[PDB]
C-alpha cells in the first residue's frame, strides 16, 4: 500500500506523484525454507478512494514448516539500512569486481576476484554464491544487488593474509601488496602503494603483519 | 574527505567479505530505478513459535500507469516500515493490520534532491478497498477489507476478512503486505 509512506520532500515520491492513473507492481517472494510467492497488484483511484486488486500464487511451502501449520506470530520491523558513506565505499568496491565498468558482475568477474584473493572456486559454487543474492535472476550481479549481499556480510581474514604474504614469511611487503592490488584490478602508483603499507605500518617496520592486517581489514 | 589510502584498504576488506560465505539475516528495503520503473528490494524476518523466524526475501518492480507527463524519478533509497497486527477472530477469517513507513534519504540520487511535485488528489486522510486472491500450495481463496490513512504521515489500517476458502490452512502473515 505504498501511497502511504511518508516521503521526505527531497526524495521524489514515485507513487503519489503516480495518480490520477495510479500504478501496479509485481513481485516474486523467496522464503528461506522454500516457499516462493508470486504477486501481481493494480493500485487505482475512483472517486477519491484508493482501490488495490491483488492476485497471488505461493508453491513449494514445506508441510511441516511454521507457514503451513500456522506457527508465526508476525512480522520484525524492516528499519536496517546502509549509510551513504557505506554505499559509497561499496561502489568503490564493486568497481574492483566490476572491470570492464558495465554496471554488472558476471561469474567471470567474481571468479576472477575470488582468485586473485586465492580462492579456487567451481561454476557450481559461483552460481550458488550469485544465487543467494540474485533478485531478479538474470544470472549477474548489479549494484543494488550487491548492496543487499554486502548489508548482511577470523578464519577467511587468515586466509586472505597468507594470500597477500606470497612467500609466507610473516609480513606483507610493498610488492606484495602491489602484486594482490594489481590483480585485484586497483588503479594506483607505486607511491600508492608505499601509502597504504604506511597506513597499516603501526610499528614503523615498513611491512605489514598479521595485526596490523586485522586492523586494515576489519 | 577520508583519507585516500584508508579507502583502498577499506574496499580491500569489502572485497574479501563480499567473497566470503556466512550471510547474516538483515532487515531492509532497499528501493532503485530501473527503467521509467521502481524497483524494491526487501528482506524481512517471520517470526515464529518458540522465537526463531523465517527469512524471506522479495524482488519487486513498480511501474506508473501515467503514461503522459514527466514523473521525477527518485535514486537509491531506503524506506523504514513497522507493521502490526492489532486484531484477528478465530482461525484467522478477520485481520486488522496497521503500517507506518517512512522513506529515508541516503545521498543525492536520480531526481535530484528535489521532490516531483504535491499531488492534490492525494489528501491528508484517505481510504481503500481491496480484494486480493489466490492460492498456496494449490489451496484456493478470496480476501477483501478496507482501511485507511494518513498518506503524508505514513500511517495506515486495514480491516481484513478472509471471504472464500476460509479458514486458511497457512498463516496470514505470508499475505501481509501483499494488499
Ligand atoms: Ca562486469
Ligand atoms: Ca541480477
Ligand atoms: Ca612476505
Ligand atoms: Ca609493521
Amino acid at each position: 500500500s505504498r501511497t502511504f509512506i511518508k516521503y521526505p520532500k527531497g526524495i521524489p515520491d514515485f507513487f503519489k506523484q503516480s495518480f490520477p492513473e495510479g500504478f501496479t507492481w509485481e513481485r516474486v517472494t523467496r522464503y528461506e525454507d522454500g516457499g516462493v510467492i508470486t504477486v501481481m497488484q493494480d493500485t487505482s483511484l475512483e472517486d477519491g478512494c484508493l482501490v488495490y486488486h491483488a492476485q497471488v500464487r505461493g508453491v513449494n511451502f514445506p508441510s511441516n514448516g511454521a507457514v503451513m501449520q500456522k506457527k508465526t506470530k508476525g512480522w520484525e520491523p524492516t528499519r536496517d539500512q546502509l549509510t551513504e558513506e557505506q554505499i559509497a565505499e561499496f561502489k568503490e568496491a564493486f568497481s574492483l569486481f566490476d572491470k570492464d565498468g558495465d554496471g554488472t558482475i558476471t561469474t567471470k568477474e567474481l571468479g576472477t576476484v575470488m582468485r586473485s584473493l586465492g580462492q579456487n572456486p567451481t561454476e557450481a559454487e559461483l552460481q550458488d554464491m550469485i544465487n543467494e543474492v540474485d533478485a531478479d535472476g538474470d544470472g549477474t550481479i548489479d549494484f543494488p544487488e550487491f548492496l543487499i549481499m554486502m548489508a548482511r556480510k577470523e578464519e577467511e581474514i587468515r586466509e586472505a593474509f597468507r594470500v597477500f604474504d606470497k612467500d609466507g614469511n610473516g609480513y606483507i611487503s610493498a610488492a606484495e601488496l602491489r602484486h594482490v592490488m594489481t590483480n585485484l584490478g586497483e588503479k594506483l602508483t607505486d607511491e600508492e602503494v608505499d601509502e597504504m603499507i604506511r597506513e597499516a605500518d603501526i610499528d614503523g617496520d615498513g611491512q605489514v603483519n598479521y595485526e596490523e592486517f586485522v586492523q586494515m581489514m576489519t | 574527505m577520508v583519507d585516500s589510502s584508508r579507502r583502498k584498504w577499506n574496499k580491500t576488506g569489502h572485497a574479501v567479505r563480499a567473497i566470503g560465505r556466512l550471510s547474516s539475516a538483515i532487515n531492509t528495503e532497499m528501493m532503485y530505478p530501473a527503467d521509467g520503473g521502481l524497483r524494491g528490494y526487501t528482506h524481512m524476518a517471520l517470526k515464529v513459535d518458540g522465537g526463531g523466524h523465517l527469512s524471506c526475501s522479495f524482488v519487486t518492480t513498480y511501474r506508473s500507469k501515467k503514461t503522459v507527463g514527466n514523473i521525477k524519478m527518485p535514486g537509491i533509497h531506503y524506506v523504514s516500515h513497522r507493521l502490526e497486527r492489532l486484531e484477528e477472530s478465530d482461525n484467522e477469517m478477520f485481520v486488522v493490520q496497521r503500517e507506518h513507513a517512512v522513506a529515508k534519504f541516503v545521498g543525492l540520487g536520480g531526481g535530484g534532491g528535489t521532490g516531483g511535485s504535491m499531488n492534490s488528489l492525494i489528501k491528508e486522510n484517505m481510504r481503500m478497498k481491496v480484494v486480493l486472491e489466490g492460492s498456496v500450495n494449490g489451496h484456493q481463496f478470496k480476501c477483501t477489507g478496507e482501511g485507511e490513512g494518513n498518506p503524508y504521515m505514513g500511517t495506515q489500517t486495514m480491516r481484513i476478512k478472509v471471504i472464500e476458502g476460509g479458514p486458511l490452512p497457512f498463516a496470514f502473515d505470508i499475505l501481509a503486505t501483499s494488499f
